[PDB]
């Protein structure tokens, strides 16, 4: 459908050499994904819908001066975005990076019945609303 | 016609001493170069309509002054440029062949905004 | 009936009807709500010209404030708000727009409550806004007029 | 539109771009994937990668389109999408005072034949894209690192590139010359998690995909 | 201001203009630096009634880009009507 001397690339794409990241920062960097857990104090849900590329945390030494957290981890501040885990791993493998997986936290069915809260032979009666 | 202008209002482009018949002959050019395009193609049905019309009002009144506001193309000297540009296209897609359907649908959700 | 100002034949949770409209109405559940008032329990309370109507709802909203349980929000702080702005109405610390605001506020507490007490709070005061508007208009105009 | 908060909409030209969008769509249906307009009277027609030549050659030369003012050659990285790099053109019509905008999709490696022919303004922009995003373009006269530093590594606007970078610089006495050590920040960029977990706009919401 | 008469006519002559009528230094036309309290106006929608955010919520009024053609007799039309040629400024027609 795109016939212009196409090369049948059967090997997984590895663009790691073009981006030119330091060698110590492509192997000694565990790269992980997950969909953020909702902030338990906030009942809002419109954040646990995307996968992200976040890394492992290196050391944070206090500055000899007033005390800023001086860091030498350039890749630490690299929270990416991903619509689906399949696209998330696709980025991970395309620039081959030591990675692990994680399953989307899926809600369970809350069987809710306000009529249950008051009962005669059932113990789910609530003493105070 | 009238007195031939000295400046077109744009540097580089000069007043043509041969305004209408030059535009006409190159217009007959863009009738015939369009010939080797099949009729079902959309660009033909757009072009020959826009072609065969403005070949009309140029021969409708040979004078330069009225024809500026016949086509809303400004001064005639830039209409020569733009009609030539339309000629360039007819030569361009003579090899582009832009009428068989869309090459391939975009890769999954390749637009998908927002993400 | 001439010295009368407004009988309320429904009671507390029922819109006060001005004396003129009381002269021409049937008291059934249908006909009264055609006049936009309620009949409820047929608690026919009579109140004449000498007493000021803003003072009448002053004690009425005070009763509602002391009877709300605070369970649902629109009644809890809502019935508190009606008493507060109406307290300005009685003395006259308001403006003609504020009459519209309390009607708008009365619209918000209408229906949104768990029970009909919040709705029952609207009906008397809501009837006032539609019926005794000039009486409210003179009430808070006088306070500012002779304050200066 | 008696209210003065929201900006008024303009429908007469709103229908005009859509009519012109279909007008372009019918002529060259081989390369136009989908065309649409937004609320703010901005039409965008979407082209296939190998379509940089004729679509712009169309808008540059058509007697009824004649969009010649090349506005900007932008790129938008989208890591989710397979063709993350999205080269974006932008043309302005002098006679018809409108702004066309065509955008394509491209991988890290896949090229685009240089559109310097239709607009030589793209030539100088074209250098920036390979500097700024890194997408190489085919048969480009001189496609150079022109805006980043000499001998830089990688592409800073790939969303995988740290904001601080990879190499810091200082003058060193023992070499009497500027040496590029790896970065070591005095203070770390205190990222802020700024995303309200409640629905922002029910209009543009993505349905369950 | 400042200067004396015979100097003014010297610079008036050398410049061919009357500089004393208007100069490039402020002497007394400057507004007083301390000013009365600036009572600012209010917003156009500043009203206790019928101003719900259900009415003016421009961020919400926006609709995702209206799609017309997707991958998955007629007449020619223009992106906009052709522009019109501006006339010479009747104030200064020729510099
Ligand atoms: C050469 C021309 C002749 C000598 C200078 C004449 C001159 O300055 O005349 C005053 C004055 C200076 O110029 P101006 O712009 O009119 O002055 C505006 C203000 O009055 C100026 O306001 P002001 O506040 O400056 O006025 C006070 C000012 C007044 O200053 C003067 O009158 C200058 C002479 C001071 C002795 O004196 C001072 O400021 C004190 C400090 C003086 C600094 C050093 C002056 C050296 C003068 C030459 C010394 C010998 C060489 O010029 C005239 O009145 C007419 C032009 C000169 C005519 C000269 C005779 C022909
Ligand atoms: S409206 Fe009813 S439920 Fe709600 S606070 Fe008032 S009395 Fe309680």
């Amino acid at each position: 459908t795109q016939d212009t001397q196409l090369i049948a690339v059967d090997e997984k794409l590895d663009i790691t050499t073009l981006t030119g990241v330091p060698e110590e920062h492509i192997k000694t960097r565990k790269v992980r994904i997950f969909v953020p857990a909702r902030n338990n104090m906030q009942s809002g849900v419109n954040n646990t819908k995307k996968w992200k590329m976040e890394f492992d945390t290196r050391e944070r030494w206090e500055n000899p001066l007033m005390g800023w957290s001086s860091t030498a981890d350039p890749l630490s501040n690299l929270v990416l975005t991903f619509s689906t885990k399949e696209d998330a791993v696709a980025f991970a493998e395309k620039n081959g990076w030591s990675f692990d997986v994680e399953e989307r936290k899926v809600p369970k069915p809350k069987s809710k019945s306000y009529g249950a809260n008051f009962s005669w032979n059932k113990r789910t009666r609530v003493s105070t609303k | 016609a009238g007195l031939l202008k000295k400046t077109t209002g744009l540097v580089g482009l000069a007043v043509c001493e041969t305004p209408h018949e030059r535009l006409k002959i190159l217009y007959t050019k863009i009738l015939d170069v369009l010939g080797q395009i099949p009729k079902n193609a959309a660009y033909r049905k757009y072009t020959e309509q826009i072609t065969n019309e403005k070949l009309g009002m140029v021969k409708a009144e040979p004078d330069v002054k009225k024809l500026e506001e016949q086509l809303q193309g400004g001064q005639i000297e830039e209409v020569i440029l733009q009609a030539e540009n339309e000629l360039s296209l007819a030569r361009k897609m003579l090899r582009w062949k832009p009428w068989e359907p869309l090459v391939e649908e975009p890769p999954a959700n390749q637009w998908k905004w927002p993400i | 009936w001439d010295n009368l100002l407004a009988v309320i034949p429904g009671g507390s949770s029922t819109p006060l009807i001005p004396k003129s409209v009381c002269e021409t109405v049937l008291m059934d559940f249908d006909a009264l709500v055609q006049a936009q008032t309620g009949l409820g329990t047929a608690a026919v309370i009579v109140m004449d010209r000498s007493t000021d109507i803003v003072k009448a709802i002053a004690r009425l909203i005070e009763f509602y404030k002391h009877e709300s349980c605070g369970q649902c929000t629109p009644c809890r702080e809502g019935v508190d708000w009606m008493n507060k702005v109406m307290a300005r109405f009685v003395k006259g610390d308001a403006r003609p727009a504020e009459i519209d605001s309390l009607w708008e506020i009365s619209k918000q507490i209408e229906g949104h409550t768990i029970c009909a007490l919040g709705d029952g709070a609207a009906w008397p005061v809501q009837g006032l806004i539609r019926h005794f508007r000039p009486e409210l208009e003179e009430r808070m105009q006088q306070f500012a007029l002779q304050h200066q | 539109d008696t209210r003065p908060t929201i900006r008024p909409r303009n429908d007469v030209v709103h229908k005009q771009l859509s009519a012109f969008g279909q007008y372009v769509a019918e002529i060259l249906p081989k390369y136009v994937q989908q065309v649409q307009v937004s609320c703010f009277n901005e039409l965008e027609i979407f082209i296939h990668p190998d379509g940089v030549i004729p679509v712009l050659t169309f808008l540059r030369d058509h007697t009824n389109a004649q969009f010649k003012s090349l506005a900007d050659l932008t790129a938008v990285d989208v890591p989710t999408r397979q063709n993350r790099f999205e080269i974006v053109y932008n043309l302005l019509s002098l006679r018809f005072n409108s702004q066309i905008r065509v955008k394509t999709y491209t991988d890290e490696l896949t090229p685009i034949e240089s559109s310097v022919t239709v607009y030589k303004a793209a030539n100088w922009y074209e250098r920036e894209i390979w500097d700024m995003f890194g997408v190489f373009f085919a048969n480009h006269p001189d496609l150079r690192r022109i805006l980043t530093g000499y001998g830089f590594e990688g592409h800073p606007f790939r969303k995988d590139f740290p904001l601080s970078g990879y190499v810091e610089l200082r003058y060193d006495d023992e070499v009497k010359r500027v040496v590029a050590e790896p970065v070591e920040l005095a203070q770390e960029f205190r990222k802020f998690d700024l995303n309200s977990p409640w629905e922002a706009f029910p209009a543009y919401r993505q349905p369950p995909e | 201001a400042s200067a004396t008469r015979v100097i003014q006519l010297l610079r008036n002559w050398a410049s061919g203009r009357d500089l004393q009528a208007k100069l490039q230094l402020r002497y007394q036309e400057i507004s007083k630096r301390t000013q009365p309290p600036p009572k600012l106006p209010v917003g156009p929608s500043h009203k206790l009634s019928n101003n719900y955010y259900c009415t003016r919520d421009g961020r919400r009024e926006a609709m995702p880009p209206s799609i017309v053609m997707s991958s998955q007799e007629k007449k020619a039309v223009t992106p906009a009507p052709p522009i019109k040629r501006w006339e010479l400024s009747k104030d200064q027609p020729y510099l």
